[PDB]
């Protein structure tokens, strides 16, 4: 059985929500309700199968290449992504419930701001945040996820997913919406990706992708509607990126010590 | 305070307690570091595996009780630990493996690189049957002298002359060297092939990259056949 | 001045590729390298001296 | 003579560094940023003409 | 912030490679090209007061650390990693370490897993004998006996019934026998006795080794040599013994040859697969060694002092029962080490 | 001070010493024969 | 005995007991140091062979 993880300072979260992003009701929907909804469905889909003994991140990797297990993949991806979003927007990862700590001033580290300049042609963090807000509004018509990811070449770049698209495995990033029209450049990207997946010799037709997320923002209606309302998702993404917990985001960047 | 006598090893009651204890120690390392990736140059067949001999391991692995299959099992685990990526290895693994590396460092080799002499000549000796030949090979235009005499004078058989030329024909250098061959003992065939063997050994100094081709042609092998007293 | 003129020459050859860390950093890096080349020579000599005596007095 | 000055500054700094600890070739002469010098060549490089013939 | 520190080293490292590369260049040049010209310069040069400083400072510096020195003597994690340049992509080793970082923090985000059986936890986290239930025994498959065609009717009293062509062992009796057997292991462990764990079926080694480790006992997983106990001097005399204190620490006292040849008999023998270890069981009887064994429906109960009715064919059932006995021994060992402290 | 071992005793532990030939006037040939 | 003499020389060399002459001569040093702890009281009787009767067959005919 997949159970909803306990979050630090849960009593505060159930009373005052997440300050500056979500209220108490808004956080109950995104985490206490949606995470329960996802975990229960995942248990029903995976109970009695080998996947029950694997963590959601491992499940999505195992099922990423199986067309008829997409339902399990969607549930596993959403569960992992939701706890990645709830983790970097959380007031404090450490449990200051008995320490009553009210001073958590987390700021981008030097390694993070050095990789931003290197990968964005000298752009500042503030400018990159504006690009992230723009990318979310123009590339994710409906539900989806906004990620700041790092690849094998030490370069930080921005990835957007539609519905439950994993950042780890490019064949399932779901970054192009084929319901609408696509340019020849987007079709080339899809055609090139298909060729890479066909070069793999494995009988499971799986490729190697070492991309890892650094920041996760939930763009689903379960996170913003109640507090911001239809059409105000850009005000929600702005608040999230301005109140990130950088103790978690800094720890996600590999240092090598 | 009270003292008692107990078996030293957890494997005391096994067939070979000493071997089983050592295998257990290596197995613990392979379990603790199961995740560590292995060398991708193992595909390139890295030439490093100086492990102690079966007889040397019998001193520490049960003596007579030691079975060949038990020694094979030790090598499969020593190699697996050894083949962990050098960058990602740790002290624990190296310390455990150190006790199994052969030691032959106190003594050195007795081979000195062969080089041309003061006159650019490569001198080699060859033997066939009872015959011996000492040849002087220098860069030239294909002139040969056998005991101061013309090749056609000393060797009447064309097959003997062809044998002398074969090593030079393998490296396609028949017209690139002058040979001054001196031979004694046996008969024409032994002397001709002793010269053949000596020319092949002297040609390696001019280009050591052609030794493999000379070995493959069979001219660097000393023929051991000799007249055997009937028994 | 060979003791010093050979080391100056060594830096002159490195100066070719160079075409002031070289005042104190490279100068030190060179002396140390020479010390490691003069210690390997002494190690090799010891092996020769040990292989030319009877390391194995009683059996071998 | 800056040449003899900087050389004489480099020789005395080395003396102090080696004096700090017992002088052992493997350790004291360790490469820059290295633990020691494992004392572990005559592999002549083929000339261009030697390599051409082999090819 | 402190990257410059590392940069300072790399600078020296690069310079060292340059010095070495051109030291080898001068090793090829013939001496006739350099030596005579070099000597001629000195013949045309005059040493100065400063030049002489290094003429003798280097002589001593080279007569102290090169000639008159002793050639020999009589960041902690992954310390051999070669980091890649900040512009170059991650190396294969760095990607492995980058993945390990992800595995510790992120890889387990999203959900926790409850009420799922993990095979390894049977060996490393065995339950205490008092917390064992019929459900737990049943979950491990201990109730699954042999085919009714292979029934040894001497086990009739242990049988709960037959189902799907096999006999079902009564777990109510298994629990009572298991508790009794566990108390014996704990008693012997708390008394300082030698406990030997014998099991020779494929896959049992891991359980056997851990059981011995946590009880300070012994195990045999490969083959029971016939005569190990009755002919102990011809089989086990050569192996080494040791003296230990009440804390199980080696006293280090050298043992007289008399003390090193005496038979060292186990105080308790645990047999996972008694049907294939008749030799060991008979030797224990001859040697008056109490024994514990898992008794399946086709196994003879009277051959062991303390039988445990249960499936002996499944590694889960065996490792579940072995773990319980091993933890019982551990508690006895901990209680003996505790009474010594206080 | 340890016991001094004079050169005569030390010579016994090393290969016999040979004197240089100055003129080359051969004065005697000693041939030794044994079955071992 | 073989390892006692090698250690004696290794120590007598590492302690340095003409650099040009340090490439030709092989004289390691004082005889006492090379043979330290190797005397007539411990070496001779330990290396003597054929010292123990281990078998005997007597035939009649
Ligand atoms: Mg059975």
């Amino acid at each position: 059985i997949h159970v909803v993880p306990k979050l630090p300072n849960s009593k505060a979260l159930l009373q005052n929500g997440v300050p500056n992003i979500l209220s108490s009701s808004g956080f109950k929907t995104v985490w206490f309700d949606y995470q329960r909804y996802l975990c229960d469905k995942l248990t029903l889909a995976t109970a009695g199968q080998s996947l029950e003994s694997y963590y959601p991140f491992h499940i999505l990797l195992k099922t990423a290449g199986n067309p008829l297990q997409s339902n399990i993949f969607n549930l596993a991806s959403s569960i992992h992504n939701n706890h990645l979003f709830v983790e970097n927007i959380l007031p404090s990862a450490v449990e200051h419930g008995t320490n009553s700590n009210a001073v958590v001033k987390t700021e981008p580290s030097r390694l993070f701001l050095s990789k931003i300049k290197d990968s964005f042609n000298g752009s500042d963090w503030e400018v990159v945040k504006e690009e992230m807000i723009y990318r979310a509004e123009n590339e994710v018509l409906g539900q989806g996820w906004l990620f700041l990811v790092e690849n094998n070449e030490k370069k930080l770049f921005i990835l957007t997913s539609n519905n439950n698209g994993t950042p780890y495995y490019f064949p399932r990033n779901q970054s192009f919406d084929l319901n609408s029209a696509i340019s020849i450049d987007e079709f080339a990207t899809l055609k090139q990706m298909k060729e890479l997946i066909g070069k793999s010799t494995k009988l499971n037709g799986k490729v190697q992708d070492w991309t890892m997320p650094i920041i996760c923002v939930n763009l689903w209606d379960h996170a913003y509607l109640h507090d911001y309302g239809v059409g105000n998702r850009s005000k929600y993404v702005k608040n999230v990126l301005d109140n990130l917990n950088w103790s978690v985001v800094n720890n996600r960047i590999f240092s090598g010590i | 305070l009270p003292r008692r006598i107990v078996p030293k090893l957890a494997t005391f009651y096994s067939a070979n307690p000493n071997h089983e204890d050592r295998i257990n120690r290596l197995e613990r390392l392979l379990r603790k570091y199961i995740k560590l990736p292995s060398q991708n140059n193992n595909e390139a067949q890295q030439t490093k595996a100086p492990w102690i001999s079966f007889d040397e391991y019998a001193l520490i692995g049960g003596g007579t009780k030691l079975k060949p299959t038990q020694y094979t099992q030790l090598l499969y685990m020593l190699n697996k630990l050894h083949n962990i990526d050098p960058q990602l290895t740790n002290d624990e693994i190296t310390s455990e493996l150190s006790q199994y590396y052969k030691k032959s460092s106190m003594l050195s080799n007795n081979i000195k690189i062969k080089t041309l002499d003061e006159f650019g000549r490569s001198i080699a000796v060859g033997k066939r049957k009872s015959s011996t030949a000492k040849v002087f090979v220098v860069r030239g235009t294909g002139e040969i002298l056998v005991n101061g005499r013309q090749l056609n004078d000393y060797f009447l058989k064309m097959k003997d002359r062809e044998s002398i030329m074969y090593p030079l024909q393998v490296i396609e250098s028949v017209g690139k060297y002058n040979i001054f061959a001196t031979t004694s003992g046996g008969g024409p065939t032994g002397q001709a092939e002793s010269i053949m063997h000596a020319i092949a050994k002297a040609l390696v100094v001019f280009n050591p990259l052609l030794k493999s081709r000379l070995h493959k042609a069979g001219v660097l092998t000393r023929d051991y056949r000799h007249v055997e007293r009937k028994k | 001045l060979k003791l010093l003129n050979m080391i100056l020459s060594m830096m002159n050859k490195t100066n070719n590729n160079n075409n002031t860390l070289d005042s104190l950093m490279n100068k030190k890096l060179l002396l140390k390298n020479m010390l490691l080349d003069m210690n390997n020579k002494k190690m090799n000599n010891m092996k020769r001296m040990l292989n030319n005596n009877n390391m194995n007095p009683a059996g071998a | 003579e800056k040449g003899v000055d900087e050389w004489l500054e480099a020789i005395n700094e080395l003396r102090e560094e080696f004096s700090a600890k017992e002088y052992l070739p493997e350790t004291s002469l360790a490469p820059p940023g290295q633990s020691k010098v494992d004392l572990l060549g005559s592999k002549i490089k083929p000339t261009a003409e030697q390599l051409a013939q082999w090819e | 912030p402190n990257n410059n520190d590392e940069v300072m080293l790399l600078q020296q490292k690069l310079l060292y490679d340059e010095i070495r590369s051109e030291l080898k260049s001068l090793s090829q040049v013939p001496e006739d090209e350099i030596l005579p010209e070099l000597k001629k310069s000195l013949e045309q040069d005059k040493l100065s007061d400063k030049e002489q400083q290094l003429e003798a400072e280097l002589s001593d510096f080279f007569r102290n650390y090169a000639l008159l020195n002793k050639l020999f003597d009589s960041t902690k994690p992954y310390p051999n990693l070669i980091p890649s340049a900040n512009d170059k992509p991650y190396s294969s080793q760095e990607l492995f370490l980058r993945q390990l970082n992800h595995s510790m923090r992120t890889a387990k985000l999203g959900a926790t897993i409850s009420k799922v059986y993990y095979p390894h936890k049977d060996i490393f986290y065995p339950p205490l004998p008092e917390n064992i239930t019929v459900e737990s025994l049943m979950s491990a498959g201990v109730h699954l006996g042999q085919s009714t065609s292979l029934w040894r009717s001497s086990t009739q009293s242990y049988i709960y019934g037959e189902y799907k062509g096999i006999h079902i062992i009564d777990l109510n009796q298994t629990l009572s026998y298991l508790k009794r057997a566990a108390k014996v292991v704990e008693g012997v462990s708390e008394s300082g006795g030698i406990i030997l764990f014998l099991g020779t079926r494929q896959g049992q080694k891991r359980g056997l080794e851990e059981a011995a480790k946590k009880t300070h006992g012994y195990y045999v997983s490969t083959r029971w040599i016939p005569g190990t106990l009755t002919n102990s001097t011809e089989i086990s005399g050569i192996w080494e013994k040791q003296e230990i204190d009440s804390n199980d620490n080696p006293t280090e006292r050298a043992l007289s040859p008399n003390e090193t040849s005496k038979q060292v008999k186990p105080d308790l023998l645990v047999v996972l697969n008694p049907t294939e270890n008749r030799n060991a069981l008979l030797e224990a009887i001859k040697s008056r060694v109490p024994t514990i064994a898992i008794i399946d429906t086709d196994s003879e109960p009277s051959l062991v002092t303390y039988p445990i009715p249960g499936n002996d064919d499944s590694l889960r059932s065996v490792n579940f029962l072995l773990g319980v006995l091993a933890r019982a021994g551990q508690r006895g060992l901990q209680n003996r080490l505790a009474r010594n402290n206080e | 001070s340890t016991r001094p071992y004079p050169v005569n005793v030390e010579a016994v532990y090393y290969a016999p010493l040979k004197l240089p030939i100055k003129y080359g006037d051969l004065v005697a040939d000693i041939q030794l024969r044994s079955y071992d | 005995i073989n390892n006692n003499k090698y250690n004696n020389m290794i120590n007598l060399l590492n302690n340095n007991n003409n650099n040009y002459n340090n490439n030709n001569n092989n004289y390691i040093g004082n005889i006492n140091n090379i043979y330290n702890n190797m005397t007539i009281d411990n070496i001779p009787m330990d290396i003597l062979m054929y010292k123990y009767l281990v078998g005997w067959s007597i035939k009649f005919k």
